């Protein structure tokens, strides 16, 4: 007969919930992150590669990327808590223009000192996005653009923002499984899955529109979205060569500080040395209009013959109608007209410097979550900085027409950087070991 | 030989060899600083230990703790699986295994515990 | 049958049946807030956690581990109860045969102790 | 008889009698303020959870959980240690003897968690 | 043959860093330590001595000692952290002289009442060393001594500073050891070891220069330091007789309190019953000077025939270059001149009351940790308040001289208060039990 027998430590899993530790390379700045609060990493993550394993994934349903958005959003009001806040920065401001160039403005308010008893009357520079006046008629009298919604809080400048590569652990019992198979979607069964303990290097980098210093593609350009025909839904895509940038800040800004109470201080701009300058970026337009050529004709085979165009942003906040992103602590917000504004046939071929200048501009009161309120106050940074990016890729928002026309036109796509994450955890997915098999044999012989 | 949970293609037959590394694997700055990453280490560290005493205590229930693999007095139902004694050691893995019999694993386990339990009572406690 | 702690009030030759369901039940939203409902959640299951480790290491250092019932070699001893053999086995339940010996726990503890590591060291460790 | 700890300067054939007093230290105002001192006390708690689960998943599987002392199959290497039979045993303490043996632990290890393994493997599943 | 066998429970230990929890005497006034928070303290702690073990000990590389200025600086966070900080009290104040006897000072300043549209004007005395004017010309207006660099918090009149003991157990699993040798130096291997789980009473009293209420030595005068030759290295040393030592707060201080916001109040003296009295402290020349003889005779052993000359501190800050403790709840900073000032030769001796007379300052501003800001406000305490200590031992620090000459002068160590908790946890160490012990036996017969 048969007698009923358990296996313990047998390899079954399910797709479950649960918490997930960070681990980076601890050593020295620390870093919003706090990537040296957590565990350190291992010398060499151990890779398994399993053999004759097909499994299911979902990007979309995956619940990784919420927990990462959770966990992000935690660490920077964990940051943000021990810090200064700009309480009495709400003063209404009297700004004029600097010694296009208007962009700035050379504002002056009164300020509480360290005594409380007495005041202190200073100058600094502000953007015009982070300027909002009282009324339309006055003028020269201005106020922050969140003073109504929230008091922002001023960045420590112990720490820096620079996106430190965080490995997302999972606990004792717990896998994540990893799918090496060429050119996926990010939607079905893969055909080459392999197991970790510990995901690869993910840069918690914040960006809007591109996709910056990203995972490139293996073979060929790949087109994510749980439904490509749904108008309504975001398109993820990746590239396979990546497309740098040189985005710099021409203007340098002194920094200078000021005591607004009893052992705190607040950091501004104080002048410009040389003249004004707009900060802009570079692109090479041969190999940035290439990939292009490269994803219209990816495009191309899902939505048939129909020509593949490009335009603009459609209008509306800021935040979403421009490439964002963070860069060594300056917030950077360029215009992307510049880049998808053209058209591609069936027949169309792409076939020297010649860089696009992207115009760009500079907030300093940001909110980077979309919520009403819980602002932050990004330090100016001394000197001039640069940035060098690896765009890999970059998100779409089709237009939802009526689909029987011969083109159809795509916008750069916009969102809570929940897909951003999404674009990094496609690869991946969050099982629980279930140690307790239960199997039937010929036994007690 | 394959590392950790390397044998999940492979037949029962055979998989039911490396379950020392998944048997290894379920336990694995000293100031906690309680903060984000800190309470999620203790809270992913609890519940680790719970899920391994609550896959344990099973086990120490059923006489078999401390052991891979044992067998028990209670027979197999052929409600619960319809197959032969060796078509699924030799052909399925347990990864289209655990779904088959995933509707009565708590119907097996109270029988186990009292067939179990019954076993001591008439074996210990002569009188 | 009786559910969870369902035969307090039997006798203690009859109460030893259903001690599985006690046995069991010594164990048994995602994300914590560690709020006062939090605190107090991670605190119970560290002292749920903390107190079947305590009740575990016993029977593991006394060579019964995963059993529910076993015999060791320490006499009984007729200072810690002038009854019968079967007087408490018939007539008695478990209430009120715990207070009679509550005074003697930690003196069958520790000779439990001595008396399983003498048999350990004269049994193993041949040379 | 020694207390915690007290036969550590005792030879390695006289210091494994009073092993029970070591093996049961192991694990040893009821709302918690998680305070400085709450939550070093959390911390002191399941960091001596996961100690004990640690060493004794390792017992676990090695066929000896429940066990102060348990022989197996794996055999002695001369590699590890020249010395004779018994001459730790009566003139070696065990403070002497961790050193002489510290590079070779996680190597043992595994041919016990193997050769454990496969004699489970070979006994149990006879088809 | 031989097999391999595993122990279960074997008596061996290694170095290693863990966490560590209180054990104090449960009993009421709480105490700014917490130590009604922590685990009450055992009826008798069980200490077991080890036959035939030696073990090697390094006071100076010890953990215990890091982690322990770690919990009592978070200990001190935690209890200042409920209580009314002085942020409205950084006001340009008003003082003259009282009605040397010029050490207090009236002050008169404005200060915001209950009422948020009314204030009220209030008086207090407040000392020289806890005051600054805002310029060297002006004069009678001045500002307090922490308020460009941080706001204090006023300590919380329902907790008292008692240097209450505690136990520093070790978790489970792990032990402390306790070296009985006569006379052990604190470094090197101890031949009379014995292990115990909870260390004795601890006392966290802060003391700078001297070693107050500590532990006395066994048999010997006994110095204690990592490199004696080494210039750069403090010096602790032992003494067998406790130097009694009697501190007087001869001011009759009148405790008064007035609002400062709604549901807080402010701490300060209002006026002091009969005359003005310097703080002074009283100890028996002889005793003294013989215990001076004792040690420099020790010393003697490790700098040959050469005499040893004590000099007072180099001119800085207050906290080091003075001795500092506190009677319940008053901080004081007496002069060291009057102690260590003589010279001993090699056929010297010392050979009735002779009390000393040592001049005392007394701050209610105060950081206690160095640190850059977080400083604390110590309530005045009602009535006169004296304290006695027995005097156990002493920081040294030697000038860095050519070392060829006959004599060589010693001045009163000082600075951080690791030295304080290193002087009484130098017996312990914390090691980490390993119950998986691995060895070989003829088995399987
Ligand atoms: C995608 O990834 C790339 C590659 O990592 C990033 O490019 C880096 O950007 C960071 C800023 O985000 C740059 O770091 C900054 O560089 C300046 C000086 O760095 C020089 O010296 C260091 C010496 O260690 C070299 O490593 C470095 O290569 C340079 O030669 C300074 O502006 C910054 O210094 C900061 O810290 C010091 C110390 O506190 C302060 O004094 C400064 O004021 C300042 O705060 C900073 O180190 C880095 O150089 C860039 N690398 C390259 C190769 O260009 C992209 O930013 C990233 N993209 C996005 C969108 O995040
Ligand atoms: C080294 O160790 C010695 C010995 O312990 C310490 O000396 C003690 O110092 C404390 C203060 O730090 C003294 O305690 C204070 O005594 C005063 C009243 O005490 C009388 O009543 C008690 C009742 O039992 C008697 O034991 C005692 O002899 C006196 O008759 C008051 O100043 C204090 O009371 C405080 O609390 C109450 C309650 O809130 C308030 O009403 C008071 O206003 C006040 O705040 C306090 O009790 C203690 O008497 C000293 N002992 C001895 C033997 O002299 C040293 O301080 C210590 N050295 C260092 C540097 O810390
Ligand atoms: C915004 O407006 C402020 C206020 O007018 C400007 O700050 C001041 O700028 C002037 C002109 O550069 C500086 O004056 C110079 O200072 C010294 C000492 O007097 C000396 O080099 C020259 O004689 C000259 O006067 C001045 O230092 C500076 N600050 C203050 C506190 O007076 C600021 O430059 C304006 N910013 C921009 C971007 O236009
Ligand atoms: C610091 O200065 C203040 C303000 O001058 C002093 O407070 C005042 O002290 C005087 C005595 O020196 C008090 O006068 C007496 O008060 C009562 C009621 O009038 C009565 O006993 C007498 O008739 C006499 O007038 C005065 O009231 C008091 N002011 C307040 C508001 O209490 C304080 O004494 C000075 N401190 C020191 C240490 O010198
Ligand atoms: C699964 O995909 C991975 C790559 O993602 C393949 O690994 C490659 O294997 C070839 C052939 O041995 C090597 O030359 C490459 O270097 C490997 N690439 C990497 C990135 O490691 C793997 O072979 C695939 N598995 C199957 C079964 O097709
Ligand atoms: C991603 O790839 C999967 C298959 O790997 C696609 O899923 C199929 O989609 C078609 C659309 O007509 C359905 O008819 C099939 O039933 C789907 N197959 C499975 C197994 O679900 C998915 O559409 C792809 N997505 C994109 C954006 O290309
Ligand atoms: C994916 O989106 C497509 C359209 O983009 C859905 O197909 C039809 O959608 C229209 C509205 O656009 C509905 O009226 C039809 O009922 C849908 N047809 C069917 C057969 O569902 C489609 O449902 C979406 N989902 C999937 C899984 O393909
Ligand atoms: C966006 O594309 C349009 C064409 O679709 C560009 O407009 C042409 O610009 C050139 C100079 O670059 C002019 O000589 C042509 O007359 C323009 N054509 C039309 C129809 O207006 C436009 O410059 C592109 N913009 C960017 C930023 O690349
Ligand atoms: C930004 O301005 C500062 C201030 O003038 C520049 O720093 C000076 O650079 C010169 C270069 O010759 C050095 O000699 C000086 O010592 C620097 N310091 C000062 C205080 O003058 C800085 O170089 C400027 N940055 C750029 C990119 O031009
Ligand atoms: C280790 O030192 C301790 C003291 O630190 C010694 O204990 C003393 O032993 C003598 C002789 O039996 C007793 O009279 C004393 O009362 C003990 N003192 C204390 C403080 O308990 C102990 O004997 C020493 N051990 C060795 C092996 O020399
Ligand atoms: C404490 O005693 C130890 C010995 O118990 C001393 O260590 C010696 O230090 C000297 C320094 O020149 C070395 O040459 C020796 O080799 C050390 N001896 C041993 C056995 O390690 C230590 O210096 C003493 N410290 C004090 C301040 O007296
Ligand atoms: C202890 O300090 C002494 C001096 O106080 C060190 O001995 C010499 O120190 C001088 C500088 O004062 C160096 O130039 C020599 O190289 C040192 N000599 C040696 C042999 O090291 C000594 O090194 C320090 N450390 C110890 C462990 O004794
Ligand atoms: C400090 O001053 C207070 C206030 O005068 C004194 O307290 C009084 O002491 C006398 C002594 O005869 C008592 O009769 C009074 O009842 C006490 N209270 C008041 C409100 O007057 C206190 O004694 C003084 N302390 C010292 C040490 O002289
Ligand atoms: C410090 O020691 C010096 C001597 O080294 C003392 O100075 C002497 O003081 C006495 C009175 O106490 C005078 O009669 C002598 O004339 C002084 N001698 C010299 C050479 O100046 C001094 O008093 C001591 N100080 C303390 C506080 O004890
Ligand atoms: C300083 O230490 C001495 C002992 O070295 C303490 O004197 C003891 O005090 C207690 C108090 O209960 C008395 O019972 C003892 O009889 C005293 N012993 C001796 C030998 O006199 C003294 O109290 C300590 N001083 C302080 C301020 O704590
Ligand atoms: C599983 O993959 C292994 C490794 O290549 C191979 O030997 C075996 O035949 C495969 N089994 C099946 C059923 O495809
Ligand atoms: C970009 O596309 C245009 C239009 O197809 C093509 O003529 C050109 O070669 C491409 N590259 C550049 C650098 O303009
Ligand atoms: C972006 O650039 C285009 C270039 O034609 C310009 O027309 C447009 O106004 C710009 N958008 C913003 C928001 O400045
Ligand atoms: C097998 O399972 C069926 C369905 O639950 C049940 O009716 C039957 O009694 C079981 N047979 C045995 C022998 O346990
Ligand atoms: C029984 O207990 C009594 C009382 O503690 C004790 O004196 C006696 O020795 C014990 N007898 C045995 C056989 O252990
Ligand atoms: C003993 O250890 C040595 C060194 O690691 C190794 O080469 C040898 O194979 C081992 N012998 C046995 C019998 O395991
Ligand atoms: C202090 O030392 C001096 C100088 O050696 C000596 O004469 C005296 O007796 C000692 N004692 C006192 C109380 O002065
Ligand atoms: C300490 O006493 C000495 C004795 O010479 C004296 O010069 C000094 O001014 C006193 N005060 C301080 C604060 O050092
Ligand atoms: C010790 O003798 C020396 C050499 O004569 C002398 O200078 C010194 O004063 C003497 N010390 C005393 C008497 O304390």
């Amino acid at each position: 007969n048969l007698w009923v027998t358990v296996y313990y430590g047998v390899p079954v899993w399910r797709d479950a919930e649960t918490t997930l530790f960070c681990a980076s390379d601890a050593k020295e700045k620390h870093n919003v992150w706090a990537t040296h609060a957590c565990v350190p990493t291992d010398p060499n993550p151990q890779e398994i590669h399993l053999d004759n394993v097909t499994e299911k994934f979902n990007m979309w349903k995956n619940n990784m990327v919420e927990q990462m958005h959770t966990d992000i959003i935690s660490l920077w009001d964990q940051s943000l808590k021990p810090c200064v806040k700009l309480t009495p920065l709400c003063v209404t401001l009297h700004c004029t223009n600097v010694t296009d160039r208007e962009e700035l403005k050379n504002c002056s308010f009164n300020m509480t000192t360290e005594l409380r008893d007495k005041r202190q009357k200073v100058y600094s520079l502000f953007y015009r996005l982070d300027i909002v006046p009282i009324n339309e008629n006055q003028g020269s009298e201005y106020r922050l653009i969140n003073c109504n919604t929230s008091a922002c809080t001023q960045a420590c400048p112990k720490v820096s923002f620079e996106p430190i590569p965080i490995h997302y652990c999972a606990p004792a019992g717990f896998a994540i499984l990893k799918c090496k198979d060429e050119g996926f979607n990010g939607t079905g069964l893969c055909k080459n899955v392999s197991t970790v303990q510990c995901t690869h290097g993910i840069k918690p980098v914040v960006s809007t529109q591109l996709l910056l210093n990203g995972s490139l593609a293996e073979k060929n350009i790949t087109i994510r979205s749980e439904n490509i025909t749904n108008n309504a839904k975001i398109i993820i895509v990746q590239l396979v060569q990546p497309v740098t940038i040189k985005c710099i800040r021409p203007n340098n800004y002194t920094r200078k500080s000021i005591r607004i109470g009893p052992g705190q201080a607040f950091y501004a701009m104080g002048d410009i040395i040389g003249d004004i300058r707009q900060a802009h970026c570079n692109v090479s337009r041969s190999r940035w209009n290439k990939t292009l050529q490269e994803v219209a004709e990816k495009l191309r085979t899902y939505f048939g013959n129909k020509t593949i165009i490009f335009a603009n942003s459609s209008g509306g906040d800021l935040e979403i109608t421009t490439h964002s992103f963070n860069c060594g602590g300056e917030f950077f917000y360029c215009n992307t007209s510049g880049l998808f504004n053209s058209t591609w046939y069936v027949n169309s071929t792409w076939n020297s410097n010649d860089t696009i200048t992207l115009p760009c501009r500079i907030k300093q009161i940001i909110n980077m979550w979309q919520r009403a309120g819980q602002c932050m106050y990004a330090p100016p940074i001394p000197g001039v900085i640069k940035c060098e990016s690896n765009i890999t890729g970059l998100l779409l928002t089709r237009d939802g027409g009526k689909d029987n026309n011969v083109n159809e036109t795509f916008r750069p796509g916009g969102g809570d950087m929940r897909d951003n994450w999404r674009s990094e955890l496609y690869k991946y997915k969050v099982v629980e070991i279930e140690p307790l098999g239960v199997a039937p044999t010929r036994c007690k012989r | 030989r394959r590392g950790f949970l390397g044998a999940a293609g492979s037949t029962m037959g055979a998989a039911s060899i490396t379950l020392t590394v998944q048997a290894r694997q379920l336990l694995s700055q000293h100031l906690l600083k309680l903060g984000v990453w800190g309470i999620k280490q203790l809270q992913a560290r609890v519940l680790a230990v719970e899920r391994y005493l609550r896959d344990q205590q099973l086990l120490g229930i059923w006489g078999c703790s401390g052991k891979l693999i044992c067998c028990t007095n209670v027979p197999w139902n052929s409600s619960w699986s319809n197959k032969s004694l060796d078509e699924i050691w030799n052909n399925m893995t347990w990864l289209q295994w655990d779904k088959e019999i995933g509707n009565y694993t708590q119907l097996i386990y109270r029988l186990i515990e009292e067939s179990q339990n019954q076993q001591e009572k008439n074996e210990k406690e002569l009188l």
